[PDB]
């Protein structure tokens, strides 16, 4: 099981990495939501939009 | 927490920096049009995902970052991420932005 | 989680499923309502 | 194999990398292990091991034949140029240790920048035992061969002749 | 192809002896034209004895393989190469119904072919400074020809890709390759080099004003391939150098300094110093023409006796479709050429005191 | 794995050959050994000592080390 | 002989390594498979014999101090720029524990036109040397291909630095240090007691570089020679007396000029 | 309906009215064989 923790630990760090390559914004926890909803089949293009759209809304 | 809908509300109630209950307003927004599409239309690929991202990131005036990109992307094929690679990534480019406004 | 968080959250599911208006007229519905009744319906899901 | 060639590579010359005097850590075996070809790819990676184990052999000597008080300072200053190629084969380690995959490839790219301060400083070193530069006359073939013109050699050569430097500006200030 | 050799070297003399200030002309070596790899295009079961069902995965298979410029086991690509157009031979024993199929899907291999062998050729210095641009933006859409075939092979390792599948799937890029292949005919039938083919591109895009899947390609074409061009535009209108290492641009300078010099006997500058091309004019620069020339010429009279002349600000122009924002710059540096020359005329080398006392 | 050099004497087995028998020290104890012997310390079962002349011990092997090339870095360290 | 065996065996003719079943078995020719996939390795392959040409003499040439300060910079950077295309061959490596993107075509394409350059370069530049050399570079960089001209035009600015080196101090400094015949003036040695400024210093005319103007390299010896007679005769040492390249020589070397003819 | 579209393309006096009919022609052809690789997909269909 500890093996298992740092498998994620090693993995969200790798995309830690590439998230601040591409200069995307998302924080790691932001990072995690994201990972662990895209991880069930989700629509990956749909849930984009609605994060933008959001960034936007927390604007005022 | 693991079911899908579940999630939302903590994503929301972090991106909207407020609270449990008073966000759903809002909250109601996204409840509509992720529902509206959850079985993808368009297959699975990987490569086509990693050879976008070294484009966009070439014709930015950083180069090296199309090879340390492609470090990364073998580095978590060694790990398991059970095939959502395509998705989460994909993700992240469709979020971008040159750190220059330019 | 107050009564309104606790209809969306249900609401999604059925459109997953293939409900769709019959959802959002359950959104409608819950709006023009607008008491804690609706709580007790939640529990009762069947 | 990427413990045995990260210390053959340093010092230990080991059962693989065999050591002959005609010449230095020349591996000569068919191994299943290695692919037939790694042979090729480890001959061009000796090249830079045999070098660095006999710049060492010339420095411990120093520090009727060669002799001086410069020949104690040339040498003090190839311990310097070599340092960055010391740190350097310590931390392909430290990546290799907990990456399972990284291959020698890993090593050919990491040790390459190692393949023009090396080949061009030692014929300076043997221009200094073929011919005894043994009086001050060292300064002028380190000044001879620091106008260069590959730049990594060129300011590993400035290394080591601003030390000389050093060495003569302090029996020219007791005189002076 | 033995044929070409002469064309290369005879354009190169042409540029030798017009130009001798710039000196050595590059030219690639021969192995670069000679190895036949660098370009792209080079237990047999008896199909005949085979089910149906696998004779599809089977020729689905080899033009997968066909696509990319590489031979197959049941498809093979002649190498007749006569004229300009590539032919391809089917297995004799087949379906019927699945060769004609195969003939209705081989025609962008024709178009892959032929189209890789004009972004060779066309990438030589003696072709001049814009057919290497359009061919140089041509080769990227080669890659993303590349991309889509990588593709295509990994739905066929899934057991899960029909030649029925297929064919609908490649109806998008055997359009993109037909307007790149006829184009590449046109630009090399006609010699084109220079201006040349920089008005080939222009109208070309206007024929397609309605389709919008093909004119998009066009007009990046000319984006890409412009790019050059305006660029010798931009010295010339803003100092009057002229660039121009290989005779391309519309504006020439013959070198009449040799008869009229000390005595200047033509009074060469304002006649046949800075003269002007016919067939090396854009096709959409034709109603600016005359005028860049006077721009110019204007500049050197200036800048030929010591006056420092400098244009404010060097603003830069980018060709465009149904937006002539290049038409206003000509006229704002054309405006402020004759203020110029007008206006130190007038005070410096005063022509009113010279006129009364003549 | 390349965490098991020489452990395989396949290429060994290729002739006719017989193994000799060899501790299997861990590199971890390698390195209290060479500080204690760096130190003043006699009788250490690494660097036997017989005449007043600390020499590498005749038979230690480690997983990732080949018998020469440890003995090449022993001997090395032996000699201070 | 299935495909899985040739992906192994490709991925080091990169390097240049000869394959188990692919080697260059006619030393000339490019190597040879020993049937589709046959063919497709020969576009694959070629990456090698382009390798070839550009490491073996990238390899000679640095250890060559007869070549000239200008030729061995020349060297560094076909050299750096081969470096890099050993980082992508690493990853190709490790991706082995698919990997047959049409047998990498797609993949190989980026470093296959970077190759196509620089060994176009090597033999362009072969026999030349010093200021010609550079001149042989200016050369490449007329081509309005926009990856190719990046490339080049990168090569040229190391090339031309230590050049460069030679111009900004055989006019401010005041001596001219070279012992190749590099630089495009060339001083004789000889008594020249009064007849120093007349004769001991005239413009060569092989290796002025491509990117100067013939009026630029006249005026360039008006100032050695007249921060260097300033010296020798006049006997007033005076220390530190204070796109081509960027529009900056015409700006500062009339500079130069202006100043140092003034006090002369 | 594909014979019309393979002769006005081969034709550049159809005009610029006619090489846009001739265009939209085609995004309603190529739908028609989407809809025949679905027929395929289901074939392992009376």
């Amino acid at each position: 099981a500890a093996a298992n923790l740092n498998a994620v630990r090693e993995t969200m760090d790798v995309l830690l990495e590439i998230s601040r390559i591409l200069n995307t914004g998302l924080d790691m926890e932001t990072l995690s939501i994201c990972v662990r909803l895209c991880e069930q089949g989700i629509n990956p293009e749909a849930l984009s939009s609605v994060i933008k759209e959001l960034r936007k809304a927390t604007e005022a | 927490q693991k079911s899908p809908n579940v999630l939302l509300q903590n994503l929301c109630c972090r991106i909207l920096g407020r609270s449990e209950a008073d966000v759903a307003q809002q909250f109601q927004y996204a409840v509509r049009v992720i529902g509206s599409n959850f079985a993808p239309t368009v297959e699975r690929d990987e490569f086509l995902v990693a050879e976008k991202i070294k484009k966009e990131l070439i014709r930015q005036r950083r180069e090296a970052d199309a090879a340390l990109f492609s470090e990364l992307h073998r580095k978590l094929h060694s790990q398991g991420v059970l095939k959502n690679k395509w998705s989460i990534l994909y993700l992240l480019l469709s979020l971008s932005e040159d750190p220059r406004r330019q | 989680l107050p009564a309104r968080n606790k209809i969306l959250m249900l609401s999604f599911d059925l459109r997953v499923g293939g409900l769709g208006p019959k959802a959002d007229r359950l959104e409608e519905l819950v709006e023009e309502l607008e008491l804690l009744e609706v709580g007790s319906v939640l529990d009762l899901l069947v | 194999m990427i413990h045995e060639l990260l210390l053959a590579l340093s010092g230990y010359p080991g059962s693989i990398f065999t050591w002959n005097k005609r010449s230095g850590l020349q591996v000569s075996q068919d191994f299943p292990f290695l692919h037939p070809s790694e042979t090729s790819v480890l001959n061009r990676l000796c090249r830079l091991g045999t070098d660095y184990i006999r710049f060492t052999e010339f420095i411990e000597q120093y520090t009727g034949g060669l002799h001086g008080i410069y020949l104690r300072a040339f040498c003090t200053g190839l311990d310097s140029v070599l340092q960055p190629y010391r740190q350097a084969l310590l931390d392909l380690e430290q990546e290799f240790l907990g990456d399972p995959h990284l291959s020698i490839s890993h090593v050919n790219y990491f040790l390459d920048q190692f393949q023009l301060l090396f080949p061009s400083v030692m014929v300076v070193v043997e221009q200094i035992k073929s011919q005894k530069i043994h009086g001050c006359q060292i300064l002028e073939t380190v000044y001879k061969h620091s106008c260069g013109g590959l730049p990594p050699v060129r300011s590993a050569l400035e290394k080591i002749l601003a030390v000389c430097h050093g060495v003569m500006y302090k029996q020219l200030s007791a005189w002076m | 192809l033995q044929q070409s050799l002469e064309l290369k070297r005879k354009m190169l003399r042409d540029k030798q002896n017009k130009k001798n200030s710039g000196q050595h002309l590059p030219i690639f070596p021969a192995w670069v034209y000679e190895r036949p790899a660098l370009i792209g295009d080079f237990t047999a079961l008896p199909i005949g004895t085979l089910p149906l069902a696998s004779q599809e995965s089977a020729v689905v298979e080899d033009l997968l393989y066909v696509l990319v410029g590489v031979d197959g086991r049941y498809v093979s690509a002649q190498p007749l190469a006569g004229r300009q157009s590539r032919t391809f031979l089917v297995d004799p024993n087949l379906d019927l119904s699945i060769r004609e199929l195969v003939h209705r899907i081989l025609p962008v291999a024709a178009s892959y072919s032929a189209v890789t062998r004009f972004i060779e050729e066309k990438s030589s210095f003696e072709y001049g400074q814009v057919n290497h641009a359009l061919a140089a933006a041509m080769r990227t859409l080669v890659k993303e020809h590349l991309i889509l075939v990588s593709q295509l092979e990994q739905l066929h390792r899934q057991g899960l890709l029909s030649l029925q599948k297929l064919w609908f799937y490649i109806q998008p890029a055997m359009r993109t390759m037909d307007i790149l292949a006829s184009l590449a005919t046109s630009v090399d039938k006609g010699e084109c080099l220079g201006g040349s083919t920089l008005s080939l591109l222009h109208d070309r895009s206007f024929s397609y004003t309605g389709d919008s899947q093909a004119q998009e390609l066009c007009l990046y074409l000319t984006k890409a391939a412009s790019a050059p061009y305006f660029e010798v535009l931009e010295k010339w209108i803003y100092r009057g150098i002229i660039h121009d290492p290989y005779s391309e641009f519309m504006v020439e300078e013959h070198e009449l300094r040799k008869e009229r010099i000390q005595e200047d006997y033509n009074d060469k500058y304002w006649d046949q110093r800075y003269t002007i091309v016919q067939q090396q004019i854009p096709s959409f620069l034709q109603k600016m023409a005359d005028k860049i020339l006077s721009t110019g010429k204007y500049l050197n009279v200036v800048r030929e006796c010591g006056h420092d002349v400098t244009c404010p600000v060097a603003k830069e122009i980018i060709y465009t479709l149904k937006e002539r924002a290049y038409v206003e710059q000509i006229e704002k540096a054309f405006n402020y050429a004759s203020k110029v020359l007008l206006d130190f005329l007038m005070e410096e080398k005063e022509l009113v005191a010279h006129l009364r006392s003549i | 794995n390349l965490a098991a050099v020489w452990d395989q004497h396949l290429y060994s087995s290729d002739p006719l050959y017989v193994p000799d028998d060899r501790v299997l020290v861990t590199e971890t104890q390698v390195i209290r050994e060479t500080l204690w012997l760096l130190s003043g310390v006699k009788k250490l079962f690494i660097f036997q000592l017989i005449d007043g002349k600390v020499t590498v011990r005749n038979n230690i092997i480690v997983t990732h080390l080949t018998h020469s090339c440890l003995r090449s870095v022993l001997e090395q360290i032996a000699a201070y | 002989i299935t495909e899985a065996a040739l992906v192994r065996d490709i991925l080091y003719v990169f390097q240049g390594i000869d394959g188990k079943n692919i080697k260059m078995n006619n030393t000339e020719n490019c190597y040879k498979v020993e049937r589709s996939l046959r063919d497709t390795a020969v576009r694959l392959s070629e990456l090698g014999w382009l390798h070839n040409k550009i490491r073996r003499y990238t390899d000679q040439r640095s250890l060559d101090r007869s070549f000239g300060l200008v030729g061995q910079s020349f060297c560094a950077a076909l050299h750096q720029e081969l470096r890099e295309y050993y980082r992508l061959l690493s990853v190709l490596h490790s991706q082995l524990q698919s990997l047959t993107l049409r047998r990498l075509l797609v993949w190989t394409y980026d470093p296959k036109i970077r190759l196509k350059t620089l060994a176009a370069l090597v033999d362009h530049c072969q026999g030349r040397k010093g200021g010609e050399l550079a001149s042989a570079v200016h050369a490449y960089t007329k081509t309005g291909d926009p990856y190719m001209r990046s490339l080049v035009q990168h090569i040229l600015s190391l090339v031309s630095h230590p050049v460069l080196s030679f111009l900004y101090r055989w006019i401010y400094d005041g001596e001219l240090e070279d012992t190749y015949h590099e630089f495009f003036v060339a001083s004789d040695p000889t008594v020249k007691t009064d007849r120093l400024w007349h004769d001991k210093y005239t413009l060569r005319k092989s290796m002025i570089p491509s990117f100067m103007t013939m009026d630029q390299s006249r005026k360039v010896l008006l100032i050695g020679k007249s921060i260097n007679f300033l010296h020798q005769v006049c006997h007033d040492q005076t220390p530190t007396t204070k796109t081509d390249l960027e529009n900056a020589f015409q700006g500062k070397i009339d500079a130069a000029y202006f100043e140092t003819s003034k006090y002369l």
